[PDB]
RNA sequence: CGAUGUCGGCUCGUCGCAUCCUGGGGCUGAAGAAGGUCCCAAGGGUUGGGCUGUUCGCCCAUUAAAGCGGCACGCGAGCUGGGUUCAGAACGUCGUGAGACAGUUCGGUCUCUAUCCGCCACGGGCGCAGGAGGCUUGAGGGGGGCUCUUCCUAGUACGAGAGGACCGGAAGGGACGCACCUCUGGUUUCCCAGCUGUCCCUCCAGGGGCAUAAGCUGGGUAGCCAUGUGCGGAAGGGAUAACCGCUGAAAGCAUCUAAGCGGGAAGCCCGCCCCAAGAUGAGGCCUCCCACGGCAGCCGGUAAGGACCCGGGAAGACCACCCGGUGGAUGGGCCGGGGGUGUAAGCGCCGCGAGGCGUUGAGCCGACCGGUCCCAAUCGUCCGAGGUCU
RNA sequence: GAAUGCCGGCAUGAGUAACGAUAAAGAGGGUGAGAAUCCCUCUCGCCGUAAGCCCAAGGGUUCCUACGCAAUGGUCGUCAG
RNA sequence: CGUGAGGGAAAGGUGAAAAGAACCCCGGGAGGGGAGUGAAAUAGAGCCUGAAACCGUGGGCUUACAAGCAGUCACGGCCCC
């Protein structure tokens, strides 16, 4: 059973798949856009939209608390100067998901991309 | 016989009379009936009940035609209770009073593939002292070579929950007629939202 | 349909609002109504809350202390309407929500582990000055 | 465990009536409102790189 | 509830 | 939620100072006593001389239990320890007081003399 | 004998009845209560512990009772391996000896993969002469079936007394079962906080990794849960068993019977809860679709409708089932509430300092109850009747 | 036609068990007919009285470079003992 | 294979003649389709003949209320001559 229990475990343990969710926002706060596998992909969205929305508040506790995840001071400038203000009247759904049509070969696993909402 | 449809809300304690009473909330009415049933056309007597409103583009046409018939706005479920003929076209709450004693069906909630432990309550294996790989096995299923094969109706694993649980003769507590509300005392089958059937107790 | 707001509602004949806050350290008096032979009285229950359960009308509070070299609890509903009255004797400060670890300490170390919340002292008597 | 262990062989007619439930469905596609090329719905169209009435990525 | 003790009839089954 | 092999302090001045139940006095087969419920014990450490010694097998009353005991009014209580006053066979103390307070469940269940001889009843 | 694994236990039971208890009786050397003894009855029930490898037995404490047997002395491709069949070693005894002993002692390898039948669950297919969406009837199955105490009747009938009822009526329990999470009590793998060593960011402050697959410690929502909560055993109707009759011959009397009619069990049939029309004997009702083309038939396009695909779900191994797909609140984000944690960072003040106070119930904040089209369920495709004959 | 016969071929179990330490991965860029699996970068994790380094035995070209991918590599391969 | 003494295999066939398939086509290659050689190419080198087990495609008949050492005897239906 897992009656109305939330979000996925990614066949990883706890403090890996914490590392996954970090190493992707940075991944994704970088480039814009990135392509994963579908329940990856998924699970980005809140990960990373929560991150945003700190940056939109701009306060200095903020920052520290992005900070947490994604560790990169320059990076977090980024976020608060370049990404966030992009944002100011968006209220939530900073990030959108779109599914590819071409598994991967080796395993066909179902690729998607999850890039940065304009 | 009276009977009507709800849904299961949640759990709370009332108090009444310096003692704390468990209940379950059920929102029952209103209830449109939308056939009935005789022994002339059908074999036997029954009311066709409705609930809740649906989006009429989310009914198709078949479903349509059997409204219409009755003089009835679109509706997400219809069952029926058995040798009940209320005389008016809707049923609700007022059908039942506080201290009236009832049953209730829900549908029970689901838990997959039970172990035979959680489902039969076996008692499985041993925990230690050698136990091996056994802790929640069932442990022997029959005999030798008589009669060399397994009952009909052995309890083994498999699927449990989700299934017809009716619990009966529970106390009605409260009734509110202003929110069609109706509360009976004790614990009701199924999950909140679901779908509920309360009709007046067969028990004496 | 809202069935969290149907639950309140139900629930809403029954919860009081006359009964006065207190945090888990203080020291509080329950006045609890009881019924014994053949009448009902009010009993005195006196002790430190270490404990408050938290689900709206359904908030319970557990309160400790020592009878008669004997360690006891009780546990209230908040809303029970047997209590007549609750009266804080004391402030404490925790500086943790759950208390269970006075129930080791020796009535000293409890007396130095909780002290006195001085804060909402002097908050209790800022109010307690009426117009 | 006692190491189970087939009785007897399968039967060329009872193997194969096991595999009566192995044949592949169809994948399912639709055409591109765009470039009219059969690609799987709700997927980025691998063709031309449209998806919901835009261009979306560089094909 | 056989009351004479009955003598197993096989070896405890070892590896040889 | 006392059943046996477990330990009770004696709250009475028969001069037991702990027994072990050794079985529930409620039915064929009840798994455990609570507060008010008879059980039978033997007596595992004694003060010289008492009305009892080590070694007795005798009959005893729960009056608190670590167990929370749960009430009508939606309310429990608990206690620091399992205690028990001995009694006869006719549900009388056979100590002449006891000690700490005990549960009011007790007056219910019609253990009368023990409850006027408790300092409180909570 | 080209192998039918062997005591006891655990686990899971199912059956017999020569019945341990609970129900119905006859006789009694049956006053009452309580027994004795035989008859009917297999529905349910039949406890925990000490000793011993034990089955058995004895004992302790209870009990309505602590029933006896069958199923390869049921059950080792289900577990144990204490008993007992290997190799080591010792004691008593036998033998010159090697060695031996229904004599004893300590130790001694128990095999991941189920093909077929069977069983528990779940689907796919075809069928149920038009094709569809709903709602159902219940043939036939299964589940269940226990019982104690106290009180009133009444300290009455009965008895010298001790004691102590039938019938009837209330209340409270034990074990078991189903469901549930409001309370009580768990878990709550990252929801919060505290703490150590070390390496790091960025020097201070502030943080991050690692110490488990949570480093440790104090807590903890939803969910899943029991120790917690509700409810169930029935009631009632019918037919009977033993047993008791009414009327009554044969057989002028007598007879429960040969004709006929009563009473009578926890048992039987029904009633209660669950499954069920593959019930091929394929049922019924309500409603929608339509008599289209080319050649009881085939082919093409459609109708009602359905599937595919997608967002999901206290539904779930896959499958299925349920909800939703912009005409939209399905998930995700975001806002509000709840809920947990228990006063963040930063700054100001106090102290030489560890720290302390205020700002501040602050900051953070899974799942819960809601709101909101900010993000994503785009766009679509394929199936799918034209109704056999008396 | 049988000898649990001999040699070989091909079935069944079955698209099943398994794919050899639970130290752990993610993304971007490049190459190419083809890439989860080769190269490059960044991030994350693991060993550190070693899971680093140097000798002796044993092995005997496995070393370096270019060009390759039928087979070997438990998948893949453009990589490689 | 075994430390060694020692043990100890499997594996023959294009065609008369290489005339061993230029060249084009799909393909990274393998492989194939054409062209060509030959009396013959299911003689194409994984090559004389090419049995059987075994796997596949296509066609007729048949099968989803049926109880089986799988055949046989009878009858009827459908398909072929
Ligand atoms: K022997
Ligand atoms: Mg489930
Ligand atoms: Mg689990
Ligand atoms: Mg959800
Ligand atoms: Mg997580
Ligand atoms: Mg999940
Ligand atoms: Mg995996
Ligand atoms: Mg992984
Ligand atoms: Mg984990
Ligand atoms: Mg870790
Ligand atoms: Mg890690
Ligand atoms: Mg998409
Ligand atoms: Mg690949
Ligand atoms: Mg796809
Ligand atoms: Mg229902
Ligand atoms: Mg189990
Ligand atoms: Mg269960
Ligand atoms: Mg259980
Ligand atoms: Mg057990
Ligand atoms: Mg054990
Ligand atoms: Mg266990
Ligand atoms: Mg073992
Ligand atoms: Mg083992
Ligand atoms: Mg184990
Ligand atoms: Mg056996
Ligand atoms: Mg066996
Ligand atoms: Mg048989
Ligand atoms: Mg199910
Ligand atoms: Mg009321
Ligand atoms: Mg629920
Ligand atoms: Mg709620
Ligand atoms: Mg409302
Ligand atoms: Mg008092
Ligand atoms: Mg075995
Ligand atoms: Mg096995
Ligand atoms: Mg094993
Ligand atoms: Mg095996
Ligand atoms: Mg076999
Ligand atoms: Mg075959
Ligand atoms: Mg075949
Ligand atoms: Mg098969
Ligand atoms: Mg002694
Ligand atoms: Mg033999
Ligand atoms: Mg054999
Ligand atoms: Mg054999
Ligand atoms: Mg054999
Ligand atoms: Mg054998
Ligand atoms: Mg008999
Ligand atoms: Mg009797
Ligand atoms: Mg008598
Ligand atoms: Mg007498
Ligand atoms: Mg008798
Ligand atoms: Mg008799
Ligand atoms: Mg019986
Ligand atoms: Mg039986
Ligand atoms: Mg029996
Ligand atoms: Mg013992
Ligand atoms: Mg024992
Ligand atoms: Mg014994
Ligand atoms: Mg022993
Ligand atoms: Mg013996
Ligand atoms: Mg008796
Ligand atoms: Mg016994
Ligand atoms: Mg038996
Ligand atoms: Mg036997
Ligand atoms: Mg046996
Ligand atoms: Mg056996
Ligand atoms: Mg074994
Ligand atoms: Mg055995
Ligand atoms: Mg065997
Ligand atoms: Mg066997
Ligand atoms: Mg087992
Ligand atoms: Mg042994
Ligand atoms: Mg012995
Ligand atoms: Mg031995
Ligand atoms: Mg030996
Ligand atoms: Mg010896
Ligand atoms: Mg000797
Ligand atoms: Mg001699
Ligand atoms: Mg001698
Ligand atoms: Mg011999
Ligand atoms: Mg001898
Ligand atoms: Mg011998
Ligand atoms: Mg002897
Ligand atoms: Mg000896
Ligand atoms: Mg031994
Ligand atoms: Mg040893
Ligand atoms: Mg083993
Ligand atoms: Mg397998
Ligand atoms: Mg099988
Ligand atoms: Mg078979
Ligand atoms: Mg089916
Ligand atoms: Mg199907
Ligand atoms: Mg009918
Ligand atoms: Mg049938
Ligand atoms: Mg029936
Ligand atoms: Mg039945
Ligand atoms: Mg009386
Ligand atoms: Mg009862
Ligand atoms: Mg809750
Ligand atoms: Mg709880
Ligand atoms: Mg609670
Ligand atoms: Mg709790
Ligand atoms: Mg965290
Ligand atoms: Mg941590
Ligand atoms: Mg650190
Ligand atoms: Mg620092
Ligand atoms: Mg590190
Ligand atoms: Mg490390
Ligand atoms: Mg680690
Ligand atoms: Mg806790
Ligand atoms: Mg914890
Ligand atoms: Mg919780
Ligand atoms: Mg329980
Ligand atoms: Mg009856
Ligand atoms: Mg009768
Ligand atoms: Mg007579
Ligand atoms: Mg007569
Ligand atoms: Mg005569
Ligand atoms: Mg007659
Ligand atoms: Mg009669
Ligand atoms: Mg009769
Ligand atoms: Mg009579
Ligand atoms: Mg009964
Ligand atoms: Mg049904
Ligand atoms: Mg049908
Ligand atoms: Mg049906
Ligand atoms: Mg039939
Ligand atoms: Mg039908
Ligand atoms: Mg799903
Ligand atoms: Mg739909
Ligand atoms: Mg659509
Ligand atoms: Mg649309
Ligand atoms: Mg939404
Ligand atoms: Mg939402
Ligand atoms: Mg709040
Ligand atoms: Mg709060
Ligand atoms: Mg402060
Ligand atoms: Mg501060
Ligand atoms: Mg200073
Ligand atoms: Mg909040
Ligand atoms: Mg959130
Ligand atoms: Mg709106
Ligand atoms: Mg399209
Ligand atoms: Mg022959
Ligand atoms: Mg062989
Ligand atoms: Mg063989
Ligand atoms: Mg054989
Ligand atoms: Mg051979
Ligand atoms: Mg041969
Ligand atoms: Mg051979
Ligand atoms: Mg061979
Ligand atoms: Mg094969
Ligand atoms: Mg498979
Ligand atoms: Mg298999
Ligand atoms: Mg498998
Ligand atoms: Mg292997
Ligand atoms: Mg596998
Ligand atoms: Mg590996
Ligand atoms: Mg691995
Ligand atoms: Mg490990
Ligand atoms: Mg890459
Ligand atoms: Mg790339
Ligand atoms: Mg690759
Ligand atoms: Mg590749
Ligand atoms: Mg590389
Ligand atoms: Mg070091
Ligand atoms: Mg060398
Ligand atoms: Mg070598
Ligand atoms: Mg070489
Ligand atoms: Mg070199
Ligand atoms: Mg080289
Ligand atoms: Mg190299
Ligand atoms: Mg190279
Ligand atoms: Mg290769
Ligand atoms: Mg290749
Ligand atoms: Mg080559
Ligand atoms: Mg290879
Ligand atoms: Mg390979
Ligand atoms: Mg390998
Ligand atoms: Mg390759
Ligand atoms: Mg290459
Ligand atoms: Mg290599
Ligand atoms: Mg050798
Ligand atoms: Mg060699
Ligand atoms: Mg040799
Ligand atoms: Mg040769
Ligand atoms: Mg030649
Ligand atoms: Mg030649
Ligand atoms: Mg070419
Ligand atoms: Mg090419
Ligand atoms: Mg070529
Ligand atoms: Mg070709
Ligand atoms: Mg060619
Ligand atoms: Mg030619
Ligand atoms: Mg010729
Ligand atoms: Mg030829
Ligand atoms: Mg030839
Ligand atoms: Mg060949
Ligand atoms: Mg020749
Ligand atoms: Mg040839
Ligand atoms: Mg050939
Ligand atoms: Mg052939
Ligand atoms: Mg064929
Ligand atoms: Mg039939
Ligand atoms: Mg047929
Ligand atoms: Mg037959
Ligand atoms: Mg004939
Ligand atoms: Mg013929
Ligand atoms: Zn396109």
């Amino acid at each position: 059973m897992r009656h109305l229990k939330s979000g996925r475990k990614l066949n990883r343990h706890s403090s890996h798949r914490l590392a996954l969710y970090r190493n992707q926002a940075k991944s994704l706060l970088t480039h814009g856009r990135i392509t994963t596998t579908v329940p990856k992909a998924k699970e980005l969205r809140g990960f990373v939209d929560h991150l945003i929305h700190l940056a939109k508040r701009g306060d200095l506790h903020a920052r520290r608390l992005v900070l947490r995840d994604l560790q990169d001071v320059k990076l977090v400038r980024k976020l608060f100067d370049e990404i966030a203000p992009r944002y100011r009247d968006r209220q939530g759904g900073y990030t959108r998901v779109l599914k590819l049509a071409e598994r991967r070969r080796g395993d066909g696993a179902p690729l998607a991309l999850v890039e940065l909402v304009e | 016989m009276k009977g009507i449809l709800g849904v299961k809300v949640g759990m709370t304690r009332i108090f009444r009379d310096d003692r704390a009473v468990p209940v379950t909330v059920i929102l029952a009415g209103p209830c449109p009936v939308v056939q009935r049933r005789t022994p002339e056309k059908d074999g036997y007597t029954a009311v066709q009940l409705g609930f809740l409103p649906q989006n009429p583009k989310r009914v198709n046409r078949p479903l349509k035609g059997h409204f219409a018939k009755a003089g009835v706005e679109p509706v997400r479920i219809l069952r029926e209770i058995r040798d009940f003929n209320p005389e008016g076209d809707t049923v609700t709450v007022e059908i039942f009073k506080p201290g009236e004693r009832v049953d209730v069906t829900g549908t029970s909630k689901g838990r997959g593939f039970a172990g035979v432990m959680k489902r039969w309550n076996f008692a499985g294996g041993p925990d230690s002292h050698g136990a091996h790989k056994i802790h929640r096995h069932p442990g022997s299923i029959g005999n030798r070579k008589t009669p060399g094969r397994v009952y009909k109706g052995k309890k083994m694993a498999g699927h449990y929950g989700a299934e017809r649980v009716t619990v009966m003769n529970l106390e009605v507590v409260d009734v509110i007629p202003e929110e069609n509300l109706l509360l009976v005392k004790g614990a009701v089958p199924g999950p909140n939202g679901g779908l509920v059937i309360v009709r007046e107790t067969k028990k004496a | 349909m809202n069935r969290g707001a149907l639950i309140k509602l139900v629930e809403s004949r029954y919860v009081r609002t006359d009964l006065p806050e207190f945090r888990p350290g203080d020291t509080v008096r329950v006045s609890y109504k009881v019924k014994e032979g053949n009448r009902t009285r009010i009993q005195d229950f006196e002790g430190i809350v270490i404990r408050i359960r938290r689900n709206g009308f359904n908030t319970t509070f557990t309160v400790r202390k020592v009878s008669y070299g004997v360690g006891v609890e009780r546990i209230f509903p908040l809303h029970s309407p047997l209590i007549q009255k609750i009266d804080i004797v004391q402030r404490g400060r925790a500086r943790r929500a759950k208390l269970y670890f006075i129930r080791n300490l020796s009535d000293r170390e409890i007396r130095r582990k909780l002290r006195a919340d001085r804060k909402r002292i002097d908050q209790d008597r800022a109010a307690e000055r009426a117009a | 465990a006692k190491h189970p262990v087939p009785k007897k062989k399968t039967s060329k007619a009872r193997r194969d009536a096991r595999r009566s439930h192995h044949a592949l469905t169809p994948p399912t596609l639709v055409p591109c409102p765009e470039c009219k090329a059969m690609k799987p719905p709700h997927t980025v169209c691998p063709e031309c790189g449209y998806y919901a009435g835009r261009k979306v990525l560089e094909v | 509830r056989r009351i004479r003790p009955r003598p197993p009839r096989l070896p405890r089954p070892r590896p040889r | 939620m006392i059943q046996p092999q477990t330990y009770l302090e004696v709250a009475d001045n028969t001069g037991a100072r702990k027994i072990m139940c050794i079985r529930v006095l409620k039915g064929s087969n009840a798994k455990y006593a609570t507060v008010g419920d008879v059980i039978v014990a033997s007596v595992k450490e004694a003060i010289p001389r008492g009305a009892v010694k080590e070694g007795d097998v005798v009959k005893a009353v729960v009056v608190r239990t670590k167990k929370e005991i749960k009430r009508p009014d939606g309310s429990a209580i608990r206690f620091d320890d399992n205690a028990a006053v001995i009694i006869n066979n006719q549900l009388e103390p056979r100590g002449t007081r006891v000690f700490g307070p005990v549960a009011r469940e007790l007056r219910e269940k019609g253990f009368m003399k023990i409850v006027s001889l408790a300092p409180e009843v909570l």
